[PDB]
């Protein structure tokens, strides 16, 4: 999923849009994933109790 | 040319249901042994499809080309020579035309003059189209061979096409196989693509004319033609890579 | 040291005794795989460049371009031309740029008429018989035609217009032979009072000055659409690897793994197809039918086993799903 | 400048380089002499056959429009936190509290 980002792929993000365009699509991508594995950690704790 | 035959009369709008057919793979991307969720332009399953037949009548009316075209025709000598795709089917714009001869289909969009109801004898034009200019459009198959004669047994030929226009892309989607209803299920294939881009709200169909005005007969054929609509099937994936089964998201 | 590896990732330089993760182990790309279709199809460019005859400036003719290969490396690796400028693109990285449509037309202008042919031209030429338009994004080559399109003592078979009645457009080929009306005395159809013949012969001939020469000049109109580009540039590609850990550049597709056979079957208008996580596990080469299965390079977790630092300096560093044959 | 800078004849004192063998980097000068070589053949230090000239001439010419309208640029770089700051504006000053 894209999480917002125009593209879910970095390489498309990096090798087509600008550099101050391409980070800001990244960091929706890099944002979202580390919200889904913050979400994973949450439920795993919630399991191992 | 101008004057209709014995076999153009007012008919009723005849219809059957397709249940499983009208799946096609959505893209060119491989998938194997997957279950792949995708939303696009499908021939809903237990629909309404309109049902035509060829014979003391024959159907071609004008067949609006809006939510797209599920053509399906039961044939054993290939009677439905191609198709033709325009918005006012006149020489006032370009409109596409698709001739086969039975060696290698000619695909030509250009400016042509339509009768009410085109025939093909080797192909005649008019008395499909009486003048034709001003195109800079031309596209041919590949080559090969087919037998346009009276075949006996059962029907062998089953063409299910799918033909839409995406933002001036043409895509032409095609199954054969052997087999005044289909049954069974199976995914079509991508053949041609076209980058026409050309509006195309209508279209009509060509007949094969056989004889020993009116003086040609027309051949022994049925088929029916079906409507696209932005649904989501699940398309199921083996081994192989092909689509064994598909299940409508709301059906 | 593995056993500092344990100091930065605890951020403390007292390790106390315990098995801790550090990095994960993985095998960086050697080579790179660049990989690019086939040049084959090549479109007739020689219409033009190559072509014995030519047309005048009115009355220039133009070759379309469209589904093909137009392969210019040739003449931009070599460049006999007498003289080649253009604007926004330049003409050496054309060859390299997929277009929609093409077009290149043909014909040939005075020494004087060289500065004539520009995109936003205006003279007695530019504007009277061929200009490029404002918007143009192509390119203008002349050519040196002294030893062909010149003839002794002149080229008079072909004319050009020194008037016209109107201010005529970019790209736009008018061969009408109509008489300028400067006045009120109408000119019925020759010169006269108030009147001016525009049409003259080619002074054309190799021994003139550089003044008037004869030059052929291809205008290269490109065109991109939203369609697809039909009309592709030669590329050079590279070789391929298997079984190496290297980066993967390809016409529609980059990445990195390695190459190996693969079993699975492919569509003819597939290159190449993606496994259950969206990313590709496969590709087609786009030169030959073939497929081969991409996996990433070979990786696993590090962990380190030792005592506390107060005890011993001992290190044991443990490879988590690497058999000992991979480790290397 | 079109009011100075130019000329009714053109002002070609200033000169622009159109050929270079790759992109040349931020704030750097080329001051290259060299003649830009496509093939193989040796340019002796001049233009010709696979051999071109970079540098060329402007337009500044007073009678023509902006294209031909020369601009005086000039591109202030600021070091901002990369050593003490001893430059900035008529800015103040009052007693420690």
């Amino acid at each position: 999923s894209k999480f917002g980002a125009i593209s879910s792929v970095l390489n498309d993000i990096f090798s087509r849009l600008d550099p101050p365009e391409a980070e800001v699509q990244i960091d929706r991508l890099i944002t979202g994933r580390l919200q889904s594995l913050q979400t994973y950690v949450t439920q795993q704790l919630i399991r191992a109790a | 040319q101008c004057v209709n035959l014995t076999t153009r009369t007012q008919l009723p709008p005849a219809y059957t249901n397709s249940f499983t057919r009208g799946v096609y793979y959505p893209d060119k991307v491989f998938r194997s042994s997957v279950l792949h969720s995708t939303q696009d332009l499908f021939l809903p399953f237990f629909s309404n499809v309109t049902w035509f037949h060829v014979i003391k009548r024959f159907d071609n009316p004008v067949l609006p080309f809006n939510d797209g075209v599920y053509f399906a025709s039961i044939e054993k000598s290939n009677i439905i020579r191609g198709w033709i795709f325009g918005t006012t089917l006149d020489s006032k714009t370009q409109s596409l035309l698709i001739v086969n001869n039975a060696t290698n289909v000619v695909i030509k969009v250009c400016e042509f003059q339509f009768c009410n109801d085109p025939f093909l004898d080797m192909e005649s034009e008019f008395r499909v189209y009486s003048s034709a200019n001003n195109c800079t459009f031309e596209y041919v198959s590949q080559p090969f061979l087919m037998d346009l004669e009276g075949k006996q047994g059962n029907f062998k030929n089953l063409r299910e096409f799918v033909f839409k226009n995406i933002d001036g892309y043409f895509k032409i989607y095609s199954k054969h196989t052997p087999i005044d209803l289909p049954q069974g299920f199976s995914a079509l294939e991508p053949l041609v693509d076209l980058p026409i881009g050309i509006n195309i709200t209508r279209f009509q169909t060509l007949l094969a004319l056989h004889r020993s005005s009116s003086g040609w007969t027309a051949g022994a054929a049925a088929y029916y033609v079906g409507y696209l609509q932005p649904r989501t099937f699940l398309l199921k994936y083996n081994e192989n890579g092909t689509i064994t089964d598909a299940v409508d998201c709301a059906l | 040291d593995p056993l500092s590896e344990t100091k930065c990732t605890l951020k403390s330089f007292t390790v106390e005794k315990g098995i801790y993760q550090t990095s994960n182990f993985r095998v960086q790309p050697t080579e790179s795989i660049v990989r690019f279709p086939n040049i084959t199809n090549l479109c007739p460019f020689d219409e033009v460049f190559n072509a014995t005859r030519f047309a005048s400036v009115y009355a220039w003719n133009r070759k379309r371009i469209s589904n093909c290969v137009a392969d210019y490396s040739v003449l931009y690796n070599l460049a006999p031309f007498f003289t080649f400028k253009c604007y926004g693109v330049s003409p050496t990285k054309l060859n390299d740029l997929c277009f929609t449509n093409v077009y290149a037309d043909s014909f040939v202008i005075r020494g004087d008429e060289v500065r004539q042919i520009a995109p936003g031209q205006t003279g007695n030429i530019a504007d009277y018989n061929y200009k490029l338009p404002d918007d143009f994004t192509g390119c203008v080559i002349a050519w040196n035609s002294n030893k062909l399109d010149s003839k002794v003592s002149g080229n008079y078979n072909y004319l050009y217009r020194l008037f016209r009645k109107s201010n005529l457009k970019p790209f736009e080929r008018d061969i009408s032979t109509e008489i300028y009306q400067a006045g009120n005395k109408p000119c019925n159809g020759v010169a006269g009072f108030n009147c001016y013949f525009p049409l003259r012969s080619y002074s054309f001939r190799p021994t003139y000055g550089v003044g008037h020469q004869p030059y052929r000049v291809v205008v290269l109109s490109f065109e991109l659409l939203h369609a697809p580009a039909t009309v592709c540039g030669p590329k050079k590609s590279t070789n391929l690897v298997k079984n190496k850990c290297v980066n993967f550049n390809f016409n529609g597709l980059k990445g990195t793994g390695v190459l190996t056979e693969s079993n699975k079957k492919f569509l003819p208008f597939q290159q190449f197809g993606r496994d259950i996580a969206d990313t590709t596990d496969a590709v087609r080469d786009p030169q030959t039918l073939e497929i081969l299965d991409i996996t990433p390079c070979s990786f696993g977790g590090v962990s380190v086993i030792t005592p506390g630092t107060n005890t011993s300096n001992q290190v044991a560093v443990l490879y988590q799903g690497v058999n000992c044959t991979e480790v290397p």
